[PDB]
């Protein structure tokens, strides 16, 4: 009945519970710096010059 | 030169709405599609060529002194002004049984009218103006001698051109018209009876008293302004045409080509108006379209 | 050399443009409707008139209609239904007679009046008038000429409701059956005048699931349908 | 996450006067309509009562009409709903139900199974001592 | 005892791992980014206007090539267009009229499409016949198909309304393995860069990553208001952004396994269908109802810029591999491409 799936559920967060988070500061920072690594090179912030750009 | 002041007020005004009705509307159909636009875009064309012809016809009445113009040019300002106006009120009429076939027969509307149908009608439409247009020109018998040298209508075309018009070609379209739209106001009806009956039960069990029932005008109105402007544009014209070409001398060639004819290019201002101007995608279109030059 | 490959492509693209083009001619041609209502309701009585979903095709004077009915499919409508903004109408199959005896929800009226108010007032399917199938009318007026359970105490606005003027008793019947089929008929109008701005419309009927006038009832509705489009549209309606 | 909790119900003398509260957790509760549903035991649910988000809409099950009133608080976010003169036939669980999306008339699958957002609920049973 | 003793040490896990997340929540990314350089007001217009669709596009995809994108919609078929020179490829019909979802493989030889038939159907497209055919046709959702995605040419995922996931092999035909959890309405699957773990987002305002080996759910992320219908991966593969029917678009980190900061306005009524990130992820890209497109600046939770080329809802959206356009497609049965 709904006790077996509610027992599956529960187990679902004794699993998921018992895993290690790291800091918000190192995430953000890690973050930070996978965007600065490829910023200079994304077309949509950088402006492109039309004959690198294939849309005319 | 008094009259060609109106003349040109008149036509700077066509050329403006229709150019800016028929840019917005050729913007609109690549986006939303259909053949009711194609129509209106049609319509939008016709009046401004109808603005353009008005536009050659004002370099002589401007200045004072005339030249002795000859038959062929001014025949040909003459027949370009006809066939413009001929294509824009067959363009109405065709509207008119486009929309008529909509709604009296959706499902075998929607089957048998496509782009390519559309296209056919606009060309033959076309053609057909331009043939009304120019036979006058070949026939003798509809045809002025003695050409003074002063530019007019009537002074090229011998007043027999418009009697066949209104018996042949313009009051039966009338009465296609007037009845098709008659058929249209008791569908409306018909339906308009149904839903506020409709209403009235679901708010007699909806805690609604009162009902909504004094309303539904909406239908009157539209035919009624409909059938008074496409009256009203040419009605007057043809009328008092086969009044002088009843062997009455009068004396009113004067207000026959320049007091009537300016209610025939005023139907060309009032046109998009109610039939592009009305239409709410068109409207938001222009809206839009305004909204966008404005900034810049 | 390098030319070669974009000729084939527009010689191509002309091919599918020109498929397209006869595609959307029999798609323009061909009208869909979407049946909606409970398994006791009466989907499959409706259907027999003529995967998680079936299609039904059929011609009812030369005019394409299909119909889909939805089967196996999760109780969750909202956001499945979304999908179905361009149906020409949406068939919505009730049972009036199933107001009680404890069959399902028990409150049936109830439910189909919630699920009809939750679709009309859907921001998406605005624009699709609903047909509207009251079907187990026999059922209905042999379980109210005489039954121990009587509608009161489930609806407490029939003291205050009689048979309305316009009504048409065509089958001679009781004056209550009437009284009953008309007050479960003003509900959903309650509902769908109270909303919509003239945009869509309910088409109620009254289907005893024992005729095959229904298709035709349903191409009358949807001819009504595209000519109060083509009215409101035309700035007449 | 959203977290709707019941309170109150219980076994009640028929003819008496109840009182349930749900308080709901971890969302704006100023913007979602709210619903009560019941599900009666052995029988499928059936939708009680719905109330707007200002609460100026208020609609009930003809069953519980005149009988049951629902109001909400968005100050601190709870929805309490009175009986009175109850009868022996609402002995079932009462859930308090919420509206799927934010800013929206509709409201489609209070009364479906397995609702997302469909609180714990309370079990009523009114009979004899 | 049973389920009340389950229901009470369920709510303290619920707490506990609440306690966990505000301990190591130090900061936000707003205070950490407040120094950074915005973006500033950007703009971009239409390119091409791919049109021959009648009914509503609901789903898109591009390829690892950024040159081919597909298209379906519920006229029945679905449409291979070209980027370039919009030449309509290829076209497909369907068996069934309303399909909600569409794949482009990054091989490029098959293309996966499923709606409210219930089926997966994938075709080929370099047959010797030089046409296109019925490839597999994967069998046992009982759910609408909401979204598929592709990690080679013997594997794809699918998002039923079964509240479940399923990983199907192609020559099987049979799911290889399921993925439970969920009790909503499954909307949209996304595949991390590495192709390791994917998240889904259901019906009930929680998304969750999936490994495709084990079958396991490792990290649920919960804290929305409504029903997810778009998620995308971050460039990185360590973080991936939600919207929902709420106009809030909230980017949840991988390894904090929190809500790091949500994206909203007080203006937006609406909700989101469309979530996509650029190649440096520092551009999201939101497809609201109002008939409107935006860019949110992903450090700053500042809007850069409106996208109003469509007159419906925008219900797909699709940024290319190499981060050289943006297409949008809505229920206008249109495609805009932007740069
Ligand atoms: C088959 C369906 C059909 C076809 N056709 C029609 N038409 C529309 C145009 C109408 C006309 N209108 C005219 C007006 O022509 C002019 C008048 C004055 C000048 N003036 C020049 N200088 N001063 N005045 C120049 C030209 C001459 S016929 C006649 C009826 N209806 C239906």
């Amino acid at each position: 009945a709904s006790i077996a799936q509610a027992r599956k559920l529960v187990e679902q967060l004794k699993m998921e519970a018992n895993i290690d988070r790291i800091k918000v500061s190192k995430a953000a920072a890690d973050l930070m710096a996978y965007c600065e690594a490829h910023a200079k090179e994304d077309p949509l912030l950088t402006p492109v010059p039309a004959s690198e750009n294939p849309f005319r | 030169f008094s009259f060609g002041v109106i003349l040109a007020v008149l036509a700077s005004l066509i050329i403006a709405t229709n150019t800016l009705v028929a840019v917005a509307v050729l913007l609109l159909i690549h986006k939303n599609d259909g053949v009711s636009l194609c129509f209106t875009l049609n319509l939008a064309v016709a009046d401004t060529l109808i603005g353009v012809a008005i536009s050659g016809l004002l370099t002589d009445q401007l200045s004072s002194p005339s030249r002795p113009t000859q038959k062929t040019l001014c025949s040909l300002r003459m027949a370009f002004v006809t066939s413009s106006a001929a294509a824009s009120v067959l363009t109405v009429m065709l509207i008119t049984f486009d929309r008529y076939l909509a709604i009296k027969q959706p499902f075998r509307y929607l089957k048998i009218m496509s782009g390519f149908v559309a296209g056919a009608c606009i060309a033959g439409l076309w053609l057909v103006s331009y043939l009304i247009g120019f036979l006058p020109l070949g026939i003798p018998m509809f045809q002025q001698t003695a050409y003074k040298g002063q530019c007019s209508f009537f002074a090229v075309f011998h007043p027999h051109f418009v009697l066949t018009l209104s018996c042949v070609g313009f009051f039966p379209a009338m009465l296609l018209f007037v009845f098709f739209y008659c058929d249209m106001l008791k569908i409306a009806s018909m339906h308009s009876q149904q839903i506020r009956k409709m209403e009235h039960a679901g708010a007699m069990a909806g805690g609604y008293r009162s009902p909504r029932t004094p309303s539904d005008f909406k239908a009157l109105r539209t035919v009624s302004v409909l059938i008074g402007s496409f009256a009203l544009s040419w009605t007057p014209f043809l009328i008092t045409g086969i009044v002088q070409v009843a062997c009455q001398e009068c004396h009113l060639y004067l207000v026959l080509e320049r007091y009537l004819w300016l209610l025939g290019v005023g139907n060309s201002l009032l046109n998009p108006l109610i039939y592009a101007y009305w239409q709410k995608e068109v409207r938001l279109q222009l809206y839009h379209m305004a909204l966008g030059v404005k900034k810049v | 050399d390098q030319r070669n490959e974009e000729k084939a492509q527009r010689e191509a693209n002309k091919k599918i443009e020109k498929q397209l083009q006869k595609d959307k001619q029999v798609y323009r041609a061909t009208h869909r409707l979407l049946l909606l209502g409970a398994g006791e309701s009466g989907k499959n009585t409706i259907v027999k008139q003529m995967s998680g979903i079936f299609e039904t095709k059929f011609q009812v004077d030369k005019v394409n209609f299909h119909m889909f009915d939805v089967g196996a499919q999760r109780d969750e409508r909202r956001k499945w239904i979304q999908c179905f903004n361009d149906v020409t109408a949406i068939i919505f199959v009730v049972a009036s007679s199933s107001y009680n005896r404890e069959d399902n929800q028990t409150n049936r009226l109830q439910a189909a009046l919630k699920l009809f108010d939750s679709i009309w007032n859907n921001k998406w399917l605005r624009d699709t008038s609903v047909i509207l199938f009251l079907n187990k009318q026999d059922l209905l007026a042999e379980k109210v000429l005489a039954g121990k359970s009587k509608i009161e105490d489930y609806f407490p606005e029939f003291a205050r409701y009689t048979t309305p003027e316009d009504a048409t008793p065509e089958p001679g019947e009781d004056p209550r059956v009437t009284r009953a089929k008309y007050f479960i008929r003003d509900e959903f109008l309650r509902i769908s005048t109270a909303s919509g701005d003239g945009r869509h419309y309910c088409y109620p009927h009254f289907t005893c699931a024992v005729d095959t006038e229904n298709i035709r009832r349903v191409f009358n509705d949807c001819r009504d349908i595209i000519q109060r489009m083509h009215l409101r549209q035309y700035e007449l309606l | 996450q959203v977290q709707l909790q019941e309170s109150g119900g219980g076994l009640v003398q028929p003819g008496g006067s109840l009182r349930l509260s749900c308080a709901a957790s971890g969302f704006t509760f100023s913007n979602y309509k709210m619903n009560w549903v019941r599900q009666a035991p052995g029988k499928g649910l059936e939708w009680v009562s719905d109330i707007s988000q200002s609460g100026a809409s208020i609609s009930y099950t003809g069953s519980v009409k005149g009988r049951f009133t629902i109001s909400r608080d968005n100050a601190k976010n709870t929805l309490y709903l009175q009986m009175n003169s109850l009868k022996p036939e609402d002995t079932a669980v009462y859930y308090c139900a919420r509206c799927p999306a934010p800013f929206t008339r509709d409201c489609f699958d209070v009364t479906s199974t397995t609702y997302a957002y469909r609180g714990q609920g309370t079990q009523v049973t009114v009979s004899s001592h | 005892s049973e389920l009340d003793q389950l229901r009470q040490e369920a709510e303290q896990l619920k707490n506990q791992i609440r306690d966990a997340r505000k301990a190591c929540a130090d900061a936000t990314l707003s205070q950490i980014t407040n120094n950074i350089d915005p973006v500033g007001r950007i703009q971009m217009r239409t390119r091409r206007t791919l049109r021959g669709h009648l009914a509503k596009i609901y789903a898109m995809h591009w390829g690892t090539d950024s040159r081919l994108l597909v298209s379906a919609s519920q006229d029945g078929k679905l449409i291979i267009w070209d980027s370039y020179t919009t030449n309509k490829v290829h076209a497909i019909p369907l068996r069934s009229s309303w399909v909600m979802t569409c794949a482009y493989a990054p091989s490029g030889n098959y293309v996966a499409c499923g709606g409210l038939d219930n089926i997966c159907s994938i075709y080929n497209l370099k047959t010797r016949e030089g046409n296109v055919r019925v490839s597999r046709e994967l069998a046992g959702h009982t759910g609408y198909l909401s979204c598929c995605r592709f990690l080679d040419d013997n594997q794809i995922v699918t998002s039923s309304g079964d509240t479940t996931c399923a990983l199907w092999d192609i020559e099987t035909g049979q799911q290889t393995t399921t993925f439970t959890g969920h009790t909503g309405d499954v909307m949209s699957l996304s595949l991390a860069p590495d192709t390791r773990l994917f998240v889904s987002g259901a019906c009930d305002a929680s998304a969750k990553l999936w490994d495709v080996r084990e079958g396991m759910c490792r990290q649920t992320f919960t804290g929305h208001e409504s029903d997810i219908n778009a998620i995308c991966f971050f460039p990185n593969g360590n973080a991936f952004a939600t919207g929902s029917d709420d106009a809030t678009c909230r980017l949840f980190d991988l390894r904090a396994d929190q809500e790091l900061m949500t994206y909203s306005h007080d203006n937006i009524i609406c909700g989101i269908t469309s979530v996509s990130f650029s190649k440096s992820g520092r551009l999201l890209l939101a497809g609201y109802d109002d008939f409107n497109c935006n860019v949110w600046d992903a450090l700053k939770a500042d809007r850069a810029g409106v996208l109003a080329g469509h007159d419906n809802r925008v219900s797909c959206l699709g940024v290319t591999d190499d981060g050289m356009a943006v297409a949008t497609g809505s229920w206008d049965s249109f495609l805009k491409i932007w740069n």
